[PDB]
């Protein structure tokens, strides 16, 4: 209902949260920005409305080890990001999260996204897909997967260029409490 | 549970998040390290 558990998911990339800022301004050069860790477990109170919150990031002590015993993603809402220029990659999540069912019933929301897409949509890198699959994956087609497997929303982000990825989190916030 | 805009008031809540990585990290993405969860079957040491 309100309990939301969000973390940085995907196929093995940087903490997706380190980008929420890159879209804001610190990008990825050498500026000054808040630190990695992010452990919050509490409920907000607005107008008398309690909000269930729950999230956590690596580096429990700057060693990136306090958060190393994870070996298991346990957060209803997962922010995963993949690229639309891989060898039959999108076809692997159709048979991974849909046949497996998130929790086998709740079908928790899945914020689907595109990694470094800000170019991936051009007909030049698109060339690489041909060497393996001439059928590239597009946003207008992945939506059917979310509406077919009951996901939450297909979005896109570009850590540095800023693919307006604010919608990847903004739409996972209201879908987390569902 | 209700989803409203900025209600009239809002008493804070319990504890909050912390930050520990390295200056310019939360606002910096590089290389392509683990997603902070694949450890369930990654190249751990053990």
């Amino acid at each position: 209902m309100q309990t939301i558990k969000c973390v940085v998911v995907g196929d093995g990339a940087v903490g997706k949260t380190c980008l929420l800022i890159s879209y804001t301004t610190n990008k990825f050069p050498s500026e000054y920005v808040p630190t990695v860790f992010d452990n919050y477990a509490v409920t907000v109170m607005i107008g008398g409305e309690p909000y269930t919150l729950g999230l956590f990031d690596t580096a429990g002590q700057e060693d990136y080890d306090r958060l190393r015993p994870l070996s298991y993603p346990q957060t209803d809402v997962f922010l995963v990001c993949f690229s639309v220029v891989s060898p039959s990659s999108f076809e692997n999540v159709k048979e991974k999260w849909v046949p497996e069912i998130t929790h086998h019933c709740p079908k928790t929301p899945f914020l689907l996204v595109g990694t470094q897409i800000d170019l991936r949509d051009d007909p030049s890198t698109i060339e690489k897909l041909a060497k393996n699959k001439q059928k590239p994956i597009t946003p207008e087609t992945a939506e059917k997967l979310a509406r077919d497997l009951k996901a939450v929303k297909y979005v896109e982000c570009s850590a540095l260029t800023q693919k307006g990825l604010k919608n990847v989190f903004d739409e996972a916030i209201l879908a987390a409490l569902e | 549970g209700s989803k409203e805009r900025p209600e009239i008031s809002l008493p804070s809540d319990f504890e909050h998040t912390i930050h520990v990585g390295f200056d310019a990290v939360t606002g910096e993405f590089t290389g392509i390290p683990e997603q902070w969860a694949r450890l369930l079957q990654t190249s751990n040491i053990t």
